[PDB]
């Protein structure tokens, strides 16, 4: 299904983590002009399908920016992403009950967004983890 | 050297753009503001901190969206002509802001003492323009409350609602009553209220 307990977020320490990993990566984010993680993400996409959106932002994040960096952002990155890699194993059995299109859609913009900016565009989702964090956490409950 | 530590101020949504001067600076130094939403081009002038002496603006209105994250830069011009820009890090309100103590009225009764919290307005505005509580931003938003008798034996009580009312209370006597605001969801936890109150007598 399509959500993840409430406790998965009220851990403190991990999250404080998650949250300074992406300050730093924002630090060295020097394009303010786009933002990857927003409510036109969502651009039309049910209430009732936004987690199921949000799993695949975060599988894209971990396969093709976490792990491409894994090297940069220490100490921080070492503890964040098995974090953020078992939250988006729980929802390895997340589906939706109907046509993947209008999603789809969505997330490849995104992915094309950091493609386009290459390297940098890596650093930007970094520095959006707090962005990625809360809208993972409000739509999967 | 001349701009050094610009950030925001953020307490109940009320944010406000704070430097100081670094090594060089001087007395005669006026600074201008400009803000931007993350995501967006455009800088826009804030009109009313162009050339301005004080350290500190007010940016409240103009960075209320909640769902925006924003940034800000103060250029500061020095006596002989000489400038320099620094812009705060990337702003997130929701993120950021403190909450000031929550609005508590304590009423004491014979054997009980009673707690009514109020809604705490924000500027943040809603579509019909009014303003919207902390209690409408964040929805997990729970109150922690506490009733010392004395150094050692505390009661407490917690919850969304507004109205708590402590029973079991000797007549004639003094409490220390503390509530605090408290949102998991971004770890924060407001100054804490405090109301010493007797109960009456009997
Ligand atoms: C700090 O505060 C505590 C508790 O405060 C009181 O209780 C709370 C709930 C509020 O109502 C406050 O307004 C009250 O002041 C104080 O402890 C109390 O100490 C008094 C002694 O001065 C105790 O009263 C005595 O209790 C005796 C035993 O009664 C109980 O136990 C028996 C056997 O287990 C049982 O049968 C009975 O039913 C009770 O459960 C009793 O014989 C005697 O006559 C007298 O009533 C009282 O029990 C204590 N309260 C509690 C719940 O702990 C501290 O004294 C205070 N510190 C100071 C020094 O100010
Ligand atoms: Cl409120
Ligand atoms: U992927
Ligand atoms: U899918
Ligand atoms: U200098
Ligand atoms: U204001
Ligand atoms: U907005
Ligand atoms: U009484």
């Amino acid at each position: 299904h399509c959500r993840l307990d409430k406790s998965n977020f009220q851990q403190p320490y991990i999250t404080n983590r998650t949250f300074m990993l992406a300050k730093e990566a924002s630090l060295a984010d020097q394009n303010t002009d786009v933002r990857l993680i927003g409510e036109k993400l969502f651009h039309g996409v049910s209430m009732s399908e936004r987690c199921y959106l949000m799993k695949q932002v975060l599988q894209f994040t971990l396969e093709e920016v976490l792990f491409p960096q894994s090297d940069r952002f220490q100490p921080y990155m070492q503890e964040v992403v098995p974090f953020l890699a078992r939250l988006s194993n729980r929802l390895s059995t997340c589906h939706i009950e109907g046509d993947d299109l209008h999603i789809q859609r969505n997330v490849q913009k995104l992915k094309d967004t950091v493609k386009k900016l290459g390297e940098s565009g890596e650093i930007k989702a970094i520095g959006e983890l707090d962005l990625l964090f809360m809208s993972l956490r409000n739509a999967c409950i | 050297d001349l701009l050094q530590h610009v950030k925001f101020q953020s307490s109940n949504f009320e944010n406000i753009l704070t430097w100081d001067s670094g090594p060089e600076g001087t007395p005669d130094t006026v600074y201008s503001i400009e803000y931007k939403t993350y995501g967006e081009r455009d800088w826009v002038a804030k009109k009313g901190c162009q050339r301005i002496t004080r350290k500190s603006c007010d940016l409240t209105v103009e960075t209320g969206d909640l769902q925006e994250l924003y940034y800000a830069r103060v250029t500061a011009v020095s006596a002989g002509g000489r400038s320099a820009t620094k812009m705060t890090d990337r702003f997130s309100s929701l993120q950021h802001t403190t909450l000031k103590p929550p609005d508590v009225t304590c009423i004491s009764k014979v054997r009980s003492i009673q707690m009514i919290v109020h809604p705490t307005p924000t500027p943040i505005r809603a579509g019909d323009g009014h303003r919207l509580t902390l209690e409408d931003i964040f929805h997990d938003l729970f109150y922690h409350l506490e009733l010392q008798v004395n150094r050692t034996y505390q009661m407490h009580l917690g919850g969304k609602q507004r109205e708590y009312e402590f029973f079991g209370l000797t007549p004639d006597t003094e409490f220390l009553g503390t509530i605090m605001i408290c949102v998991p969801t971004w770890a924060k936890e407001s100054a804490p209220y405090m109301c010493r109150v007797k109960t009456l007598p009997d």
